[PDB]
């Protein structure tokens, strides 16, 4: 939510794309595509699965305890015995309902966090080849094929190349 | 009068999360705490002209 | 000539200071106390039944002290026991008085 | 403070705002005026009121518990029931003093991201038709009156129709 | 990590700038040189003070408690003792971990925020007049010698003084 992409300038997700968690659709002169982008996907599920990693098959080994139910009345040694319980099943309850609520806070921000670096990145790379459309997407000024398209995506798009052609159509009259 | 949360200084308001009124408590009640105040903020960063 | 447009947020000339993270006082738009402070000094009678000891003991009312008669089966959610509270009966002890005194107030 | 809008680039807020916490003052050919925006204005009100909701209204039920004052010196059952309760109160104490922290670090962070997201979206309208002043202002390079203005903020700013205008004054000599 | 700036766009630091956090990094027709940026260093270090402030040196006092040790078999009494001290000391073992978790969570990302805001206020200044290159650096369109370098970091670089000359060198064909 904090970065503002997902659910934000990113208007909804694509639910066609079922090989990675962020990637790239285009347009161009010989049609339309998708591909997912492999570095930040890993990217987001690396951090979710490093939580993971902290919580899950980390229990902690207890064994001989106190009595925590009772079959008579006894007063003052009984009330201490359950309050203890009691008072240790709260904060415990507490800790985890904090966490949850904290983990997945920061996991939606993280999320968003990769979706908009992957925007940046790829906003940087096309420099002044292309301009933001305001809903993640970019409309390039030049033509651009799939090997094209292709370089962006492999992060190898060469804006020197299509400056002057891209300039021209950016700026026209 | 009609208020859920007891101690012995006397009925509390129970809207607050917190309380450092007594530690002996009865019915829905705030938790005891040390602190005489905390300021949870509802508002963003104030930069005055 | 052309336009400026500029972006700005509100202020307060009231703000109030919140300790964070990294800065014990910051000054917010605004806050809400958590922590109640206060009482006003009287037991509410609703919505619990509450049972005023008044002169007595529980463990008085429970014996049967004469002054204790009009607390003869009654219930309470809670039960109120006073400082000025006093035995005037027959004087007696209860080994772990405290238990008895819990159990039954339990 | 982590986004850097709110007590950064944003020099101070504006106290004579008071129907909105976000929104936007201009100057044109016909004046200058400020109107609040609603919606972002909301997004924070809503994450604020969420933390609430959490935290007003919500209290745990105790009954009956263990005595906490004595009147007479006991000894080692007395010690424990005062250590328990003491233990307990430092505890609770603590998650209290850490969680109203954390939360004011985060209600900080978060207003300061939906200004930015806000500078961003604005940002991002305007094109090549605007230029960032870089104190959370835009010059504006062509004539726009109070319903230019009100399509910025309407969100139904036409970018095409001004950008010949405004490019001939962006790149003059 | 949270930003992207470091171990993000920017490939690594530098272990050379050792009287500052962040920094200047430049190359121009007199040569090429390095200034620590004082104010975002001085921001970052602020907020980490913060942290050590509530950490360091506040600890609480306690006196007469109750036994921990003991040198004979007691049952029902001894092992609510031992229980509520296991008890308690696994609850602020719990809190520390996570402490100190949350807390290098947010150090490293309002380290990079440090470092993005300086980029951005980078970026603003020089308008029209730079490109961003992708990896942190702008490439500068016009002749800059150090008095020109050191303007833009002392936050007084004019860009109306280089602005035609810059647009020439960007717009070219
Ligand atoms: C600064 O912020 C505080 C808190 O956001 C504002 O307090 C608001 O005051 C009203 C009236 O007391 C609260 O209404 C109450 O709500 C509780 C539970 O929600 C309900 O049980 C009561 O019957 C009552 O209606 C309200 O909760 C509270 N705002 C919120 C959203 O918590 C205060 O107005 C602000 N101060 C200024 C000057 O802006
Ligand atoms: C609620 O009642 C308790 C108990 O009477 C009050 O605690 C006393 O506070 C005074 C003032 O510092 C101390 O001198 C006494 O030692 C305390 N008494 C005991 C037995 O702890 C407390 O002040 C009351 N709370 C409020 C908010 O009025
Ligand atoms: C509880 O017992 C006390 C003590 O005997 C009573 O206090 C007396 O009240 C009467 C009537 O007002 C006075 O004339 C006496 O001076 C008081 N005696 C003492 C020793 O203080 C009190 O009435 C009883 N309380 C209740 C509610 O039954
Ligand atoms: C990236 O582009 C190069 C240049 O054509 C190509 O040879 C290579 O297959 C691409 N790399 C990947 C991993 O897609
Ligand atoms: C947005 O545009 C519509 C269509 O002209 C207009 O009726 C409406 O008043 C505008 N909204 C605001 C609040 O300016
Ligand atoms: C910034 O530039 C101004 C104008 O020359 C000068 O007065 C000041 O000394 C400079 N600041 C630093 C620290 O270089």
């Amino acid at each position: 939510g904090i970065f503002g992409a997902i659910a934000g300038f990113i208007e909804n997700g694509w639910e066609g794309m079922v090989d990675g968690w962020y990637g790239f659709r285009h347009q161009n002169s010989e049609g339309r595509g998708q591909a997912a982008d492999l570095k930040s996907t890993q990217a987001a599920i690396d951090q979710i699965n490093g939580k993971l990693n902290r919580l899950i098959g980390k229990t902690n080994e207890k064994f001989h305890q106190i009595e925590k139910e009772f079959s008579e009345v006894e007063g003052r040694i009984q009330d201490l015995e359950k309050y203890v319980e009691d008072t240790k099943i709260d904060l415990w309850s507490y800790n985890a309902e904090l966490l949850v609520a904290l983990e997945n806070q920061h996991t939606i921000d993280l999320t968003d966090s990769e979706m908009n670096k992957l925007f940046e990145k790829t906003k940087k790379q096309l420099r002044e080849n292309a301009e933001d459309m305001g809903n993640g997407c970019f409309k390039i000024y030049h033509k651009c094929d799939n090997a094209c398209i292709g370089s962006i995506r492999n992060g190898t798009y060469d804006h020197d190349v299509y400056r002057d052609e891209a300039l021209n159509n950016r700026f026209q009259i | 009068c009609n208020s859920e949360c007891i101690t012995p200084n006397g009925s509390i308001p129970n809207d607050k999360p917190f309380q450092n009124v007594n530690r002996i408590t009865y019915g829905a009640c705030p938790r005891y705490v040390k602190q005489s105040t905390l300021k949870l903020a509802t508002g963003m960063r104030n930069v005055p002209e | 000539p052309g336009a400026t447009l500029c972006l700005g947020h509100h202020a307060v000339p009231n703000g109030t200071i919140v300790k964070t993270i990294t800065n014990d006082q910051i000054e917010v738009t605004n806050a809400t106390e958590l922590v109640q402070n206060s009482s006003i000094g009287e037991i509410c009678d609703s919505p619990h039944q509450i049972l005023d000891g008044e002169n007595c003991t529980l463990i008085d009312a429970l014996l049967g002290d004469p002054q204790c008669d009009g607390f003869q089966n009654k219930k309470w959610d809670l039960f109120v026991e006073r400082s000025k509270a006093y035995s005037n009966c027959y004087p007696y002890d209860v080994p772990d008085y405290a238990s008895l005194r819990s159990l039954v107030a339990s």
